[PDB]
């Protein structure tokens, strides 16, 4: 139990000089002996000669004579690149010597300025000094938002440092495959960049280093001989940077600054991390009908959730105000419920997998069969409405039969004549919109995932009441047929479906303007 | 199932629901899945508390293969809960071949009939079943 | 250099061994379940082992106490003799429990490693960087503080920039520009092309053209976007596009001629 | 359309990048002819103000541009359809 650890085990590394040199010379002087010179061209034999040059006092000189093919290792830029990459955390200073141009000379120091501060105890490191390390580690201009320092002991022994960058980098969503955010060190010598095995794809915004004292290394010391040990590292890392967020979530003003910078990455991991999505869902926040100025946690919805609610009501669409005004939302607002607004394309992919939260199911406000708890004095109105409108909805299908699967009276409308909702299974209007717009997805096989449109009408609203009077006189009257396509088009348009034939609607509203201007017969 | 069983991994009550069918020619085993159970009688009885042996899953595969061949529940008209529990547990029952489709050729319908006969048997045939169905294609 | 300690490790949640005909996310939770149940049956085996050990250890000890009592004032051999047969049977049973005690620790060694046998936690600390201070200072005192510190920097720039309108000085410059993250530079180089407009030599003003066109384009993009001019970066200067060549000389003429 | 549908939008930068619109009118068309005659008879007519927006929205749709608020287009179309049905 002496307190040194060194990089010595294999015994072959010195002969790597002959990758680059044609001849090698070593002058050494050890205490308790005289100075000798050792020389070889890797030719199967070497010579040892007592040296009589300048006094060294103590030390070694390794003189490589280079191959012409390798001349670039003499240059300042390549010595800088290599020592920064591989060796910047050697304890002892590393120094370089060159010329100036007044005219003559320089020496240069500190190719390894930065100390490997993860060796120091976390009580003895200031929040300034962590930030000073981070800048250099990442080559950034600005400090970290938060940091985690931990260690593991037993058979797999390591130190670690984790940083949460303050603003996402411009390239974060992109796939340049450098995977350099996490660095693996053994005994303070660099082994590898993470190569997507130390941290999951969606957590790749984390900058840090892992340092362990021993690991089954490959003969070139670039790789691990037992690959599974990288996964046992990743299960520790992933678990702890999750804990980091929670602590960060007690600091509300920093949390919103984190969340606005990285929110999608959480959601991207709901879609992919089948184990931790319980934990990750508690980190989500959204806008809602209540507190429309600031996001609220999904647990807070439950806290406020009325004793009669059985589910969490949500709606997805192109913006906050477009969602807040949408025709599906009026009844749930009137009845004092809370609607969650989900206004990003990525919300569809996390909502596919987040089927429930805290034992409560998530229900879409834009799907058929929407249940909102019933009053018996409402239930009787619904029954007599269903009875009186039966002819209108039957005749409306009899005209519109190609386009809708089903037609019925609406339960979620106030202040609009009609709306269109999708079947329970398949893409709602917004997910159709997004899937149609993908650059590299084959939509030909959509047939099993496309939902079917069920049309619902407001029994109270004047236009639908008038339409039962209009349909009453003549079931075959084209003038009521012509509404039930125009109203359908107008309802589609509000619900997020594209017109597959937009010119027809346009020409209708231009024929409407020929009414509004008194020129409908061109006279 | 073949790739699975090679790892001594057993889930009881393999069924037609816990399997998922996706876009493309794409069918894939899951875990989500009184209630509609399908069982070898060894599992039904109180007798041995770990009825874990692979043969149970093979015979339960034989049941879901007959669902694939019938497109309707086994025992759907024959029984209520008392008869379907008791007679199967006593080893004294079979679902009807009336619902098994005759648009199947002799090769696979006979192999499915052997998947009924496996109730009588202790044979963990999965790689050889796989060979048999594969080659009969 | 033996690595045999690392030979066998079990990892649930491994993507390198998912079968294509199985739902991957189902298989991980299902493979995790098997690990924990295997461990619990082996923990139960340690309880039944210890039950067997305790019974033998106690019943041999009770037999030994009665043997020692029966050796005091000997006479009536039946007890003392039968206790040799009881000690023999209890020892024969104990030797089976010793074989099971060896089999226990041998099986604990022979089972593969996993995520919570390989490891136990050391120290752990989590810190949040409570924000840097924000401030404001007069246009005159900041422009003086920049200029008085920049009398060496902008000399070092016209010299290191000194090869015209191509890649070379970017290798030297972009690291030094970390000092210039604070710069507001738009004034100085242009006040310098303004300094001797009556008399100045073409090379040094053509380097102001180059510095100012590249930096001023960046500053226009930094107004046009959220970005810091160190974070947005001269990777974009690789572009062959006509917008560098034609427009550069057009503005060189405009900015030289007007003053 | 495509950029707005991407999962990994990077939405702030695209919110700058989106380019602006120019409206084109057909000089020979009965609508433009009428609207001009109306606007020449009274430049400040609330009817031509209400027209120019209704006309404009229709051109967003035919050009591939989504509305800011599809609901208010539909309310304005229903303010017209109540004439169409004699309701109010
Ligand atoms: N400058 C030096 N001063 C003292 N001893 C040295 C020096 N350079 C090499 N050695 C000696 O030469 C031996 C061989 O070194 P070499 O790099 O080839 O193997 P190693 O360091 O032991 O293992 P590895 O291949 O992993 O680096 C060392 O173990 C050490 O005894």
């Amino acid at each position: 139990g002496a307190d040194i650890s060194m990089i010595g085990q294999f015994g072959v590394g010195f002969y790597s000089a002959y990758l680059v040199a044609e001849k090698v010379v070593v002058i050494t002087k050890h205490n308790d002996d005289e100075q000798y010179a050792w020389e070889s061209s890797a030719g199967g034999s070497f010579t040892v000669r007592a040296d009589h040059g300048e006094p060294i006092g103590r030390g070694t000189k390794v003189i490589l004579h280079l191959k012409e093919d390798q001349t670039e290792y003499l240059e300042e830029r390549r010595v800088k690149e290599v020592v920064k990459k591989h060796s910047q955390f050697i304890g002892y200073p590393i120094t370089l010597y060159l010329e100036k141009e007044k005219e003559k000379y320089i020496d240069q120091e500190e190719l390894n300025k930065t100390k490997p501060i993860w060796t120091r105890n976390p009580d003895d490191i200031t929040q300034e000094e962590y930030g000073e390390f981070y800048k250099s580690l990442t080559n950034d201009w600005e400090d970290h938002l938060a940091v985690k320092h931990f260690s593991v002991e037993g058979q797999l022994e390591f130190r670690a440092l984790l940083f949460i960058p303050r603003r996402a980098p411009f390239d974060l969503f992109e796939n340049k495959k450098k995977k350099n955010n996490i660095k693996l060190y053994v005994r303070r010598v660099f082994i590898m960049d993470s190569c997507d095995e130390l941290i999951p794809e969606y957590l790749n915004f984390i900058r840090g280093v892992v340092d362990s004292e021993d690991l089954p290394l490959n003969i070139s010391r670039e790789m691990l001989q037992q690959s599974k040990i990288l996964k046992v590292i990743r299960k520790n890392i992933v678990k702890k940077c999750l804990e980091l967020f929670s602590e960060l979530a007690e600091d509300k003003e920093n949390y919103k600054k984190f969340y606005e910078a990285f929110s999608k990455n959480l959601k991207l991991g709901i879609h992919e991390d089948s184990t931790n999505r319980r934990r990750l869902s508690e980190l989500l926040r959204y806008h809602t009908s209540q507190s429309g100025d600031e996001m609220t946690s999904l647990s807070e919805y439950v806290s406020r959730m009325k004793e009669t609610q059985k589910s969490i009501y949500y709606i997805t669409g192109e913006s906050k105000e477009q969602v807040a005004n949408s025709a599906f939302v009026e009844r749930v607002r009137k009845r004092g419920f809370e609607v969650v607004y989900m206004t990003e394309p990525i919300d569809e992919y996390c909502v596919q997998q987040l089927k429930e939260f805290d034992g409560k199911s998530l229900v879409s406000v834009t799907k058929e069969g929407l249940e909102l708890p019933e009053d018996e004095e409402e239930k009787k109105k619904m029954e007599e409405s269903k009875a009186k409108f039966e002819n209108l909805c039957k005749l409306m299908k009899e005209i519109l039969d190609k386009k809708v699967e089903k037609v019925t009276i609406s339960n979620r409308l106030v202040s609009s004549p009609c709306c269109i909702v999708t079947s329970t299974y398949g893409w709602t209007a917004n997910m159709e919109r997004i899937m149609k717009a993908q650059a590299l997805r084959d939509n030909s096989t959509m047939g099993y995932m496309m939902a079917k449109k069920h049309l619902e009408i407001n029994p109270d609203h004047p236009i639908v009441e008038t339409l039962r009077q209009k349909a009453e006189a003549d079931k075959n009257d084209k003038a009521v047929k012509d509404l039930v396509v125009l109203l359908f088009e107008t309802a589609l348009l509000s619900s997020g479906f594209s017109l597959e034939d937009p010119q027809t609607h346009s020409n209708r509203i231009y024929r409407m303007i020929k009414l509004g201007l008194g020129i409908d017969e061109d006279e | 199932m073949d790739y699975l069983h090679a790892k001594n991994i057993i889930h009881r009550d393999m069924k037609s629901n816990n399997i998922f069918l996706h876009e493309g020619l794409t069918v894939k085993i899951g875990d989500f899945g009184g209630s509609v159970l399908w069982m070898a009688p060894e599992v039904i009885r109180m007798q041995d508390n770990n009825p874990f042996s692979f043969q149970s899953d093979v015979y339960s595969y034989g049941i879901v293969l007959y669902e694939l061949m019938t497109g309707e529940l086994p025992y759907s008209h024959i029984n209520n809960r008392d008869q379907i529990i008791f007679m199967v547990g006593r080893g004294y029952a079979s679902p009807d071949l009336s619902k098994l489709y005759k648009n199947c050729p002799k090769a696979m319908k006979r192999l499915v009939a052997d998947c009924v006969k496996k109730v009588k048997e202790e044979r963990p045939l999965f790689p050889q079943i796989l060979s048999s169905i594969e080659l009969l294609q | 250099v033996d690595y045999s300690v690392w030979d066998h490790i079990e990892v649930s949640d491994d993507e390198d061994e998912t079968h294509p005909n199985i739902d991957t996310a189902s298989l991980f939770r299902w493979r995790h379940q098997a690990r924990v149940e295997r461990m619990e049956q082996f923990q139960k085996e340690k309880e039944e082992l210890d039950r067997g050990c305790r019974e033998c250890k106690r019943k041999v000890a009770e037999c030994q106490r009665k043997l020692k009592e029966l050796e005091v004032a000997e006479g009536g051999k039946a007890e003392l003799e039968r206790l040799q047969a009881e000690a023999q049977q209890l020892r024969k049973e104990e030797r089976s429990w010793e074989q099971k005690l060896e089999e226990m620790r041998k099986k604990e060694k022979s089972m593969p490693w996993n995520v919570d046998t390989l490891s136990k936690d050391g120290f752990s600390k989590s810190m949040v960087n409570t924000k840097p201070e924000k401030t404001e200072e007069d246009s005159e005192e900041v422009r003086e503080q920049k200029h008085k510190t920049f009398v060496e920097k902008y000399e070092k720039q016209i010299k290191h920039f000194g090869m015209l309108r191509r890649w070379d000085d970017s290798q030297k410059y972009l690291s030094d520009n970390v000092h210039l993250v604070c710069e507001e530079t738009a004034n100085y180089l242009v006040i310098w092309c303004i300094d001797l407009e009556v008399e100045e030599k073409c090379a040094l003003m053509e380097q102001v053209a180059h510095q100012t066109i590249v930096m001023q384009f960046i500053l226009e993009l930094a107004k046009s976007l959220k970005v810091d001019p160190r974070a947005c970066f001269r990777q974009f200067f690789t572009k062959i596009k006509t917008a560098d060549r034609q427009y550069m000389e057009g503005f060189n003429d405009e900015l030289e001629a007007f003053k």
